[PDB]
């Protein structure tokens, strides 16, 4: 259980904790503030992490493997 | 540093720093220590018991630690320091392995199997070199006593220590004694005259009457023992009432010393010769004691004191009276001679056996200021030649065959525990090592000597103290008892696996 | 330096301590020759003393070991045209720097 | 801190580098650039890719690469030994230890380690292998088993290996790994799988007019294409002439009846063709007899020239058939059949002269799993080539690296020099990489390493237990087994090097005390 | 505080000892000015008069004035230059330990240096003759000695008194005498 | 907030007190208001000496003295088990799930545990004679607190309860004492009728038949009421007359106070040498050197009470014993006090050690002894220990949670969880990883063997069977151990503020 395991867990737990409310026919609308002064909702997942900043390199890795993911199905 | 490793991490640090107080200490001609704590006051002593006794353990590791190594009283063997520092090192051998997560138990299971494996190779390979019937013996006890003391200059006075320690093993044959051990020192002279004489000897005599007027050939003199002065009237006692009684302004203090007369008559009918006691007496008592056929031996020390009540029987007074009974014995003779520079005194014999001592001449303070410590620890060692029955080779040898036996079997054990083992044997070479860096030359070159050296051949190689490189211990006598070494070896391990059997430290303020 | 010590101890004037002082700097070279093999320098460099002062004038530190053994063979040989030169050269340029008191810019 | 600032550079390398030494290792996010993320789990190509910052590590891992271009791939070994020598040599130093006696204790211990190995730690390919290559495979295996199945595949790669043994100069038979006819194969009962001798091609089915339904004497290869059409070179429409157009393949297709006689001259009845040759080409071969087989591939192309040595350029060099066709480009073989198996209509070329290649059919239900057991079984088949390339092998697993530190730590005590420490310092630091490959599974390294060492131990004191000489652990388990009677070997010479520039790379580091 | 760093403070305290009586010792030597909380203030040459007082500094220079204080019967003049000999000691082991060696091997490096130093010293001079009987070459022993310090002028009477003093008390005790029995009274007036 | 404030205090103190928790437990240093310091590893004194002041620790600290009182082992079973139970609290509230809930399903579960614990048992003890028996019986308690040198202790206690223990159905707590003369060897200890003291003055024991004992810590006069006479310490002849005068006092008491029940004085404080003499020959002996509990327990197993100041004595304090004689029990002397039931049951034992720390060692695996045996006495069916019974029970509240639908399950599982964290508790003071032995215990639990448990002998995490292997413990110390486990865990769990009141 070294630090490098527990980053990559936090990171993705972060994400996820992001992603989860887009989730259901009842999901929730996401913020997303983008510096220059305006705001972009979405209702699902896909449209928040194509363009959330992920800084820590485990969460932008996990974005790697989603892209990996979505590109399939 | 709450619990479990961080903890144990710094209890063994604890322990680390209040052996390097004490690490330095041992050996034979170990490098000393000098202590200022206790009352501002210094002092020099090359004891790990005695400056461990002296400086304060604050650290609860450290209290425990010299708690267990001081109870195995080291009365025989400069033990304190060699158990202080086998546990520290165990500790020392064994803070990477408790570092990186090991359960400190297991340690604890390793350190007592290991124990209980190099007690009995130590039983196993101990020879019995002590054969019973044959009395010379003493050809073998000499020269054991010598090569304790090889290092320095030995023309022929060698025999001279070495008939003094066999006559002496002969002398403290009964049990085990400790004022044996302690030696007169004398000031001016040559080395060569130096004679056994029973019971005690004491210290420098004043400028006092008497030295030969009465003959000092006192032939069964009962012995007197005081804890009361007496004392010269020179102080004035005021008595003004009228000038018609001019010796009234003395005559005060003339009760005084007709009562002393009185207690003096009744120790002189009493049959006591010669008063000894802890406080310096009057001049005008001297004379009396001269007159009257006794003698004064005050002012001397209280280690003399109780010397000489358990050489008589006796017990001490706190009183200048009532001294009429058989609470003091009756040494066969009493002599006073001048020897070298100043006035002593002996009492040959005594009533019991179990006191005697010796003359130490020289006119110097290098070899006998050291003889106060080193034919101390040397007649120890003829102590322990004569009534420990076996005896294994010192100075670390045991410690490399167990380094090596301690550590093939390690690699014997299939389980984890082997590892620990290996580092248990590791920790035993510090003896070896620490003795050697004590005596100078490097402890890196000896070490990869000694290990060389066993494995093959012979075991009882181990570090030369007189010289740089490695011999046979054994066979230079410089032995270490068997049974001595278990206990010391037992305590040594007891005290790593409290230290590291022990969480945090909990007190209630 | 065994004898050039003994020649400082028959020299005269601070000169005489100086050159003691001269041998005492260069036993630093078998020393530091010693402290590049597994030798430990002090010891080598008294033994090597010692030796020198009992004879046996060609001892020290080779190549194919660590230990003293310059007897012969296994002896490391060099014409003394190097030495004599590092002598001569080293000499001059520490005449030179304690020659000196002061460095000035121009 | 002037060589421990070096020390800690090199262990803090093996640090990296350690999490992934065995085959159960942890992967690597390596980054050499923001955005270039990449995950592998061989330290090899991390090393090759880590941008060390401190010219010690620059130093290492020059060597590590230096050690891979010359042989094998043991750089993580080399890597962790030379860190573990390097925090172990410090430890001595800060014990008043020389630098240079461990430089020589470490020079000596490689001479001594090597000569053991060699003289009695070695066990050789032409005593090995007969039936332990088997288990060898399973232990192969197991990383990627996916049912009972796994036993049956052992012996057809064995036999297999034993049928591909690529006889050839030095007397060093090994056979090269691309070289075999994997084939995977769907509506199949996979747990068989049938092994035969010969290469086999991307047959044609389901429009074979050509009657290649009965047995050939040889066959000949053409990697030309005839053609109506410009696909290929040879081929030409630039020409002005309405005929000359069209009839340039006419006249090619008539000029090959010369080479199809040549071939049967030769010796063959049956000429395969690469792609871009038209089906009406090919009717004219068929009629004739010498008919020709479409469809053969780049790969087919290579497996053919390498195996049977069909070099179809050795003297025809232009697209024309006019040139000359000799045995220099026959398909040399003794038999080639043709037969319906499992309702595919491979092409084998029974006993292929000059390489006796072999053909697995891989049967399998899908094409994941199918691509599966190919990975799996091609690293078998590399892991027994390995084997094999040496001639002598010694046992993997870390055994060698667990005996080893036993005769060197028994062989410190035999001399007597300050070396002799370092010489000890060395055989406990070797015992890393057993060390390393128990952290790397879920057993803890203490337990494993002890009962290790202990049998190694057991094995240099009981001359009776010398079978005991190789237990090592399992690289892909947590337990120490018997790694000749079953497990992985590893050839001797890639770890013999790589102990060899492991001290090495412990020297020249270590040497080093100052930067100015 | 432990080790060789401590030994090296000891050294500087030794040193601290040693460079302050280094300008006393010798006829020609600087003397000190020894004032006590009184405020009294004497000069003295005398080595063992300024050590009589001396405060500690550091520890090790208590019980090295200490040593040097206890020999004073014996040691005579030149107890400042046994100071000033260790300080020197002292001062080049402190080279010696920079060169690494441990401080029990140059202390018996120094006591064999001592025994050379004792066995070359027996050899070093002659015997003056007689003493108990002619005592004129002892007069004048006396005089080259004692009178060139501090004292007004040299003169025959202070030496003489004084050894015949001693050759009254000397050869009882196998040419020996005691100090025991011979004192100064001190009576400043005349 | 203050919910989770009070479970992390309850769980340092739970992990700080786990590591004494079995055989192998680990020692920690001790640090009292007397500033003595030694290393112990029982619950008892560790939490004695700790300050727990943080008030639910405080809480659960009572509990497990209520506990201790009530029954002997588990003291450090109720510290450990509170401590699971809360960290698994912590987790089902930091699921979300309110404090009702899971207090409520923890409250149902020990119900459960109560109802399904008496089916568990799977031996009863036999008679409480055959000295090997109940030796084996004590076996558990006995190595629970010191390895190493364990059968001998086992022997010892099993020796000293039985010959005192009545034919009745009944046996009193405060019946063994211990005295705790140093001296070499552990082995070398033994057991006497009746009570026994470590050392005194010298005295010729004549009170060897109908011994009565007086008891004064005042001026040593000890007149019958009928009388008057004293010492008054101000002048030596006239003190020599008093000693005289009160040894002829004593002398009267041995005559007619004897009647009452007076013989033999108990002194306080330390008397002249001489009048020990004067004692020696008017034959009366007496006992110094003792602490005022010692004079307690000497005069309650007697009937008497000790005197704080000068009184002529009577009935009301007066003390009965069949005799007193002497033994060089050790090569050192001890007095001996016998009974014939007149009041008697009492025994008491001799402790050998080199130091006073294994002394204290020594002196509280006695006590969990003795408290083992009372509860023996009285429930003569105990439990397969060891791990075995908590996992057990852990199983059976497994299943229990799976039959409940609906919530309060979370507290049921996490109950059950609470169960594992024993073995936990052993692995982790046995040097075994905690995680793959329990996982192996349960893959051999399940099964049905039902008596498996951690086996601390092998060095590798494995298990045996300790019903064979003589690992047991008593089934009312574990019941009412887990009965006021849960309860304090239940009561601190109902505190969700820590408030302050003047
Ligand atoms: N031989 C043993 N093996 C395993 N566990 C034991 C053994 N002996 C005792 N225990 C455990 O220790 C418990 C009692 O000891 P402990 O709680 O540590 O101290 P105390 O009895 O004073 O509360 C028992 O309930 C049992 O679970």
């Amino acid at each position: 259980g070294r630090k490098v395991q527990s980053g990559n867990i936090n990171a993705a737990k972060t994400i996820a904790d992001i992603i989860r409310t887009c989730l259901g026919p009842k999901s929730m609308m996401k913020m997303l503030l983008d510096p220059m002064g305006g705001i972009v909702m979405t209702n699902d997942g896909n449209a928040i992490l194509r363009e959330i900043q992920v800084q820590h390199p485990a969460a932008k890795s996990m974005i790697e493997i989603s892209r990996t993911q979505d590109e399939e199905v | 540093s709450s619990q479990g490793i961080p903890q144990l991490v710094s209890n063994i640090s604890a322990c680390q720093v209040i052996a390097e107080a004490v690490r330095t200490t041992l050996g034979p001609r170990g490098m000393d220590k000098l202590i200022v704590d206790g009352r501002g006051k210094a002092t020099i002593s090359n004891d790990g018991a005695t400056i461990l006794k002296l400086l304060d353990v604050v650290h609860p590791a450290a209290k425990t630690l010299v708690d267990i190594a001081k109870s195995q009283d080291a009365e025989v063997g400069d033990g304190t320091t060699s158990v202080t520092l086998l546990a520290a090192e165990f500790l020392k051998q064994v803070k990477p392995y408790v570092e990186e997560g090991l359960h400190p138990q297991i340690i604890i299971r390793a350190f007592r199997t290991a124990t209980q494996l190099a007690v009995n190779k130590i039983k196993e390979i101990a020879v019995t070199v002590k054969k019973a019937d044959k009395v010379e013996q003493r050809k073998l006890l000499e020269k054991c006593a010598m090569t304790a003391l090889s290092s320095k200059l030995i023309s022929q006075q060698k025999a001279f220590f070495a008939k003094m320690v066999v006559d002496a093993v002969m002398m403290l044959d009964d049990l085990l004694q400790l004022k044996m051990i302690g030696i007169k020192k004398v000031q001016g002279g040559a080395l060569e005259d130096s004679q056994l004489v029973a019971g005690v000897a004491f210290k420098k005599t004043f400028s006092y009457a008497g030295f030969e007027m009465q003959p000092k050939k006192y032939h069964n003199p009962k012995i007197a023992l005081l804890n009361v002065e007496l004392e010269l009237k020179a102080e004035k006692d005021n008595a003004e009432i009228r000038v018609h009684t001019v010796e009234d302004y003395q005559a005060i203090v003339d009760a005084e010393w007709n009562i002393l007369y009185d207690k003096l008559e009744k120790i002189h009918h009493s049959g006591a010769k010669v008063v000894l006691s802890k406080l310096p007496i009057g001049d005008v008592a001297t004379q009396y004691f001269a007159d009257r056929d006794m003698f004064c031996a005050g002012r001397v020390p209280e280690e003399d004191l109780k010397r000489t009540m358990m050489a008589c029987g006796g017990s001490i007074q706190t009183s200048v009276n009532a001294l009429s009974a058989d609470v003091l014995g009756r040494c066969q003779v009493f002599e006073e001679t001048q020897i070298g520079g100043e006035r002593y005194n002996f009492f040959t014999g005594c009533p019991k056996a179990k006191t005697c001592t010796f003359i130490l001449r020289g006119g110097a303070e290098q070899f006998m200021e050291e003889t106060e410590r080193s034919l101390h620890d040397a007649i120890m060692i003829v102590r322990r030649a004569i009534k420990n029955d076996s005896v294994v080779a010192g100075g670390g040898a045991i410690e490399m065959e167990l380094s090596k036996y301690l550590r093939d079997y390690s690699r014997t054990i299939p389980g984890k525990q082997q590892l620990l083992i290996g580092a248990y044997a590791k920790a035993l070479e510090i003896i070896p090592r620490q003795l050697c860096d004590n005596a100078g030359f490097d402890a890196t070159n000896i070490l990869n000597k000694l290990r060389a050296r066993h494995a093959q051949g012979g075991t009882w190689y181990g570090v030369d103290i007189n010289n740089e490189d490695i011999a046979d211990n054994f066979e230079a006598f410089v032995w270490e008892p068997a049974m001595v070494r278990i206990n010391a070896l037992t305590a040594a391990s007891e005290a790593a696996c409290l230290i590291v059997s022990v969480d945090e430290t909990i007190k209630n303020p | 330096a065994l004898r050039l010590t003994e020649y400082s101890r028959t020299l005269s004037g601070m000169e005489s301590y100086c050159v003691r002082a001269f041998a005492d700097a260069m036993e630093v070279i078998p020393s530091t020759l010693a402290e590049n093999a597994g030798l430990n320098p002090i010891s080598t460099v008294t033994e090597l003393r010692n030796r020198h002062a009992q004879g046996e004038k060609t001892a020290g530190i080779n190549v194919r070991k660590g230990g003293i053994s310059n007897i012969l063979e296994e002896l490391v040989v060099q014409p003394l045209l190097v030495s004599v030169s590092a002598l001569t050269l080293a000499t001059e340029t520490v005449r030179s720097i304690l020659k000196i008191d002061d460095v000035v810019n121009t | 801190t002037i060589r421990s600032q070096n020390v800690m550079a090199a262990a803090s390398i093996a640090n990296i580098v350690k999490s992934s030494l065995g085959p159960v290792g942890l992967d690597k996010m390596l980054v050499d650039d923001i955005g270039d993320v990449t995950i592998t789990n061989d330290g090899a190509t991390i090393l090759k890719l880590l941008e060390v910052e401190h010219p010690a590590a620059k130093v290492l891992c020059e060597l590590a690469d230096l050690q891979d271009k010359e042989v094998g791939d043991g750089t993580t070994s080399v890597v962790i030994i030379a860190a573990e020598l390097l925090k172990n040599a410090d430890e001595l130093v800060k014990q008043k230890i020389h630098p240079t006696s461990v430089i020589s204790g470490y020079r000596l211990a490689c001479k001594e380690a090597v000569r053991y190995i060699n003289e009695n730690l070695i066990v050789n390919t032409d005593e090995l292998g007969r039936d332990c290559l088997i288990n060898a495979a399973k232990t192969s295996m197991s990383s990627k088993i996916i049912g009972i199945n796994g036993d049956f595949f052992a012996n057809m790669v064995v036999d297999a290996v034993l049928a591909i043994k690529y006889t050839d100069i030095r007397g060093q038979p090994r056979y090269p790994v691309n070289s075999v006819n994997i084939l995977k194969a769907h509506g199949r009962s996979q747990m068989e799988s049938m092994l035969i001798s010969g290469y086999a091609l991307n047959c044609v089915v389901g429009s074979q007019g050509m009657p290649k339904r009965i047995v050939n004497a040889k066959i000949a290869c053409l990697d030309f294409s005839l053609q109506k059409t410009k696909m290929k070179l040879g081929v030409q429409v630039v020409i002005t002439d309405p005929e000359k157009l069209d009839q340039i393949r006419q006249r090619e297709s008539d000029i090959t009846k010369e080479r199809i006689q040549k071939i049967l001259a030769t010796g063959a009845n049956v000429i395969l063709t690469t792609g871009g040759i038209d089906d009406m080409c090919l009717k004219y071969f068929v009629e004739a007899g010498a008919m020709a087989v479409r469809r053969v591939l780049k790969r087919d192309l290579k497996r053919i020239a390498k195996a049977s040595g069909a070099t179809i350029l050795s003297t025809l060099a232009n697209l024309e058939g006019e040139e000359t066709f000799e045995a220099a480009m026959l398909g040399q073989a003794e038999e080639v059949v043709q037969e319906r198996i499992c309702d595919d209509e491979l092409i084998l070329i029974k006993n292929t002269k000059a390489r006796t290649s072999a053909s697995i059919i891989l049967r399998g239900a899908n094409d994941f799993m199918c691509d599966e057991m190919e990975r799996s079984l091609h690293d078998a088949l590399c892991v027994v080539k390995r084997v094999l390339e040496s001639k002598s092998v010694v046992p993997g697993g870390g055994a060698v690296e667990a005996a080893l530190s036993i005769y060197l730590e028994n062989y410190a005590t035999s001399m007597g020099s300050r070396e002799q420490l370092a010489i000890a310092e060395f055989a406990r630091s070797l015992l890393v990489i057993p060390n390393t490959l128990a952290v790397n599974a879920a057993q803890d390294s203490t337990d494993l390493v002890a009962k290790l060492r202990a049998f190694h131990n057991e094995a240099q004191v009981n001359p009776e237990r010398k079978n005991l000489k190789w237990i090592g652990l399992d690289l892909s388990n947590g337990k120490p087994r018997d790694n000749k009677q079953a497990g992985v070997f590893e050839p001797t010479i890639v770890k013999v090097k790589s102990l060899k520039f492991a001290t090495e790379a412990a020297i020249t580091i270590l040497r080093i005390d100052d930067l100015i | 505080l432990m080790g060789l760093e401590a030994l090296k403070s000891h050294i500087m305290a030794a040193k601290a000892v040693a460079n302050t009586m280094r300008t006393s010792l010798g006829p020609n030597g600087l003397d000190k000015m020894m004032v006590d909380k009184d405020g009294d203030v004497t000069v003295t040459n005398d080595g063992a008069t300024i050590l009589s007082m001396m405060d500690v500094d550091h520890q090790i220079a208590k019980l090295m004035v200490e040593l040097s204080k206890s020999q004073d019967d014996e040691i005579g003049d030149g107890t400042t230059g046994v100071v000033v000999l260790a300080g020197a000691l002292l001062e080049e082991a402190e080279q010696l330990l920079d060169r690494g060696i441990h401080p029990i091997r140059i202390a018996d490096g120094y006591e064999q240096a001592a025994r050379v130093a004792i066995e070359h010293l027996d050899k070093i001079s002659d015997s003056v003759l007689v003493d108990i009987k002619d005592t004129e070459p002892l007069i004048q022993t006396a005089k080259t000695t004692l009178g060139s310090k501090v004292v007004n002028s040299c003169h025959r009477q202070m030496a003489e008194i004084a050894v015949n003093a001693v050759l009254t008390v000397a050869d009882m005790e196998r040419r020996d005498v005691d100090f025991e029995l011979i004192k100064v009274e001190g009576k400043v007036g005349g | 907030e203050a919910v989770y404030r009070n479970i992390q205090a309850c769980k340092e103190l739970a992990q700080t007190t786990r590591t004494a928790y079995g055989p192998n437990g680990m020692n920690k240093m001790v640090i009292n208001h007397l500033e003595k310091l030694f290393v112990t590893n029982d619950a008892a004194t560790i939490l004695r000496e700790l300050e727990v002041q943080h008030p639910a620790a405080k809480m659960i600290v009572m509990a497990s003295h209520m506990q201790e009182q009530e029954v002997g082992d588990g003291t450090n079973f109720v510290l450990v088990f509170a401590g699971a139970l809360l960290e698994l609290a912590e987790e089902l509230l930091r699921i979300g799930l309110s404090v009702s809930e899971v207090i409520e399903g923890y409250e149902i579960a020990c119900r459960k545990a109560h109802e399904i614990l008496p089916n568990l048992v799977c031996c009863s003890a036999k008679n409480l004679r055959d000295i090997d028996e109940v030796s084996s019986l004590l076996r558990t308690s006995i190595m629970s607190k010191q390895y190493g040198n364990e059968v001998f202790l086992a022997k010892l206690i099993a020796q000293a309860c039985v010959s005192i223990f009545p034919d009745s159905g009944h046996f009193n707590v405060d019946n063994i004492r211990v005295c705790k003369i140093l001296g070499s060897g552990i082995s070398s200890s033994s057991v006497l009728h009746g009570m026994v003291f470590k050392k005194e003055t010298e005295g010729d024991v004549t009170s060897v038949k109908d011994a009565k004992i007086a008891v004064y810590s005042c001026p040593f006069d000890g007149m019958i009421t009928e009388t008057k006479g004293t010492v008054l310490i101000k002048t030596a002849e006239e003190l020599m007359n008093f000693s005289k005068g009160e040894e002829n006092l004593m002398d009267a008491q041995v005559k007619a106070i004897a009647d009452t029940g007076a013989n033999v004085v108990v002194t306080g404080g330390k008397v002249a040498d001489m009048a020990l003499h004067y004692a020696n020959k008017y034959n009366i002996m007496l006992v110094r050197l003792n602490s005022k509990w010692d004079l307690r327990r000497l005069c309650k197993t007697v009937g008497a009470t000790a005197l704080p100041r000068l009184t002529p004595p009577v009935l009301e304090e007066m003390g009965h014993c069949d005799s007193v004689y002497l033994s060089e029990v050790g090569d050192t002397q001890v007095v001996v006090f016998k009974h014939e039931k007149e009041d008697g049951a009492i025994s008491t034992i001799v402790l050998r050690g080199s130091t006073d720390n294994l002394m204290d060692d020594i002196e509280r695996a006695v006590d969990d002894g003795v408290n083992t045996f009372k509860v023996l006495t009285r429930d003569k069916r105990l439990v397969p220990g060891g791990g075995a019974t908590e996992i057990e029970l852990a199983k059976q509240i497994t299943s229990y949670g799976e039959t409940c639908p609906g919530l309060e399950q979370y507290a049921i599982k996490k109950f059950a969880e609470a169960f594992e964290a024993i073995p936990r508790a052993l692995a982790e003071n046995s040097g075994v990883k905690a995680n793959e032995v329990i996982s192996k215990l349960y893959a051999v639990h399940q099964e049905g063997n039902k008596n498996v448990g951690l086996d601390i002998e092998a060095e590798v995490p494995a298990v045996k069977d300790m019903l064979e292997a003589g690992i047991l413990d008593t089934y009312l110390g574990k019941y009412w151990a887990i009965k006021l486990a849960t309860n304090a865990a239940v009561t601190v769990l109902r505190v969700d503020q820590i408030i302050m009141a003047k």
